[PDB]
């Protein structure tokens, strides 16, 4: 096997060992985690378990996204990679590895095997890793778990345009109320859950009294009433979206559902969009490139 | 290069990431849990074989069938030694083998931890499987030894010809 393709194993074990820490925290906590979530059900409203089981449904169904602004980057260079890449692939990223590690509490890992593959050693003067081992593979993808089906997806401030993930993604990533770089989270692991404790984030989510209200949002969609997302869900960041993160790669086509292409905020014109979409679309076999 | 689609399913513990990162790396990895999953790619004999590693499609059936359609290749990894849950794994096989998307997809059979002094053969294997009793399914059961690598590119070579 090739030593960067070594490099990029042995990242990915790392952040799956990351996904298995914080399950583990999850799965220690589980039966608090759940009494404050019914806590707060019984708080806002009947039967808890079951208003409970809906909304962990609702998280667990919801879709994936990850959004782009095709108006700033060629997308036909972003699908032509194969593959999305997060920001270690660039003073950003030093904050963005304090902020990872803080919060996943990457230290736990140190004696990990694969820690040299998932430690940056510290960043040079050129914002670049010291470690000649350290993988992107390593670090998770951002997205969004977009349960109120955005018009703009989950996280439009990233772009009007965005994918959406085959939903087995969402079995590798964490999850957080709040986007880890941000004020509100506070770099709390413990509002951190996995795809199989959605529960700590109805424990966890925020209940705002002004603007969007996520627990709320949640609460009425489990009790099946019809109604429009508030107009600053996933437009900011802090608790506008429920930020996931995908422990593995991305790549194009094999884990896309869908391609969510925006007209109006776009480097190509209608027609070029168009004739990209019935060639992608015919070329896969599917209806993967949506243009709205 | 051609592609052949694999989903590696079967009970936990079986061996199914160890068998992946043997095929992809060559090294034995240390016990990671998969809470979701793993793929990795692995090029043999002009394949560029795309595995995915199920760590349990149990409770979460719906979220795979998206593959099912283009799934060429099914393993299903046993633990040869494990006599007190292979009939669990007896009916978690039927049912992966009940999904009307899977009808076309070929089954290889991995009668992992052949090592193991207590481990059936892949003949009482296949018995307790019951692999005979299958009709209109392309399988074929092999016996392996994940840690040391016996029997995996055996599977290869048949998933190959199945291609
Ligand atoms: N003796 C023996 N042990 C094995 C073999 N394959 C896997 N194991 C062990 O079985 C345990 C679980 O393996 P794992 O890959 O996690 O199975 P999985 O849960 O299906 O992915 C690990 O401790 C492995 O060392 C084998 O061929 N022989
Ligand atoms: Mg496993």
């Amino acid at each position: 096997p090739s030593n960067e393709e070594r490099k990029k194993v042995y990242g990915r074990l790392f952040g799956k060992q990351v996904l298995a820490h914080i399950h583990s925290r999850c799965q220690r906590d589980a039966d608090i985690i759940r009494e404050k979530a019914l806590r707060r059900i019984s708080r806002e409203c009947i039967d808890c378990a079951l208003l409970l089981n809906k909304m962990v449904d609702i998280l667990q169904n919801a879709r994936l996204t990850i959004n782009f602004n095709a108006a700033k980057i060629d997308f036909v260079s972003l699908l032509k990679n194969k593959e999305y890449l997060n920001s270690y692939a660039p003073a950003y990223n030093v904050g963005r590895d304090s902020v990872e590690t803080k919060a996943f509490e990457l230290e736990k890992l140190a004696d990990s095997p694969y820690a040299p593959y998932g430690q940056t050693g510290g960043f040079s003067v050129a914002y670049t890793p010291n470690s000649r081992t350290f993988s992107t593979t390593s670090r998770p993808i951002y997205a969004a778990l977009d349960f109120l089906n955005g018009e703009n997806g989950g996280a439009s401030a990233y772009g009007k345009s965005f994918f959406e993930l085959n939903d087995n993604v969402k079995t590798n990533c964490t999850f957080s109320p709040f986007d880890i770089y941000g004020h509100r989270f506070g770099l709390d692991t413990s509002k951190l859950s996995t795809f199989w404790h959605m529960e700590n984030l109805i424990a966890s989510c925020q209940n705002d009294f002004f603007g969007y209200n996520c627990f709320k949002s949640l609460v009425k969609m489990a009790k099946d009433e019809k109604f429009l997302a508030h107009s600053n869900y996933g437009k900011g960041y802090e608790g506008n979206y429920i930020e996931a993160h995908i422990h593995g790669d991305v790549c194009l086509f094999r884990d896309i559902k869908h391609v969510y292409l925006s007209l109006q905020e776009n480097s190509y014109s209608k027609s070029q969009l168009y004739d990209y979409a019935k060639q992608i679309n015919q070329a896969l076999n599917r209806d993967c490139i949506i243009l709205y | 290069r051609p592609e052949m689609r694999i989903l590696m399913v079967g009970l936990d513990a079986a061996g199914k990431t160890t068998i992946l990162y043997k095929l992809k790396l060559g090294e034995i990895v240390t016990t990671i849990p998969t809470i979701g999953f793993n793929v990795e790619t692995v090029e043999y004999k002009n394949i560029s074989f795309t595995v995915w590693d199920v760590g349990g499609l149990d409770k979460i059936r719906p979220l795979w069938r998206h593959y099912f359609q283009n799934t060429q290749g099914l393993i299903f990894v046993v633990d040869s030694n494990d006599r007190e849950r292979v009939n669990e794994a007896r009916e978690e096989l039927m049912r992966m083998l009940a999904e009307d998307e899977l009808r076309d997809a070929v089954l290889l059979v991995f009668a992992n931890k052949q090592d193991l002094p207590n481990a059936m053969n892949a003949a009482e294997i296949t018995d307790k499987l019951g692999l005979h009793s299958l009709r209109h399914r392309n399988w074929y059961i092999q016996a392996t030894c994940a840690t040391s690598g016996d029997g995996l590119y055996e599977g290869l070579d048949w998933l190959s010809n199945q291609l």
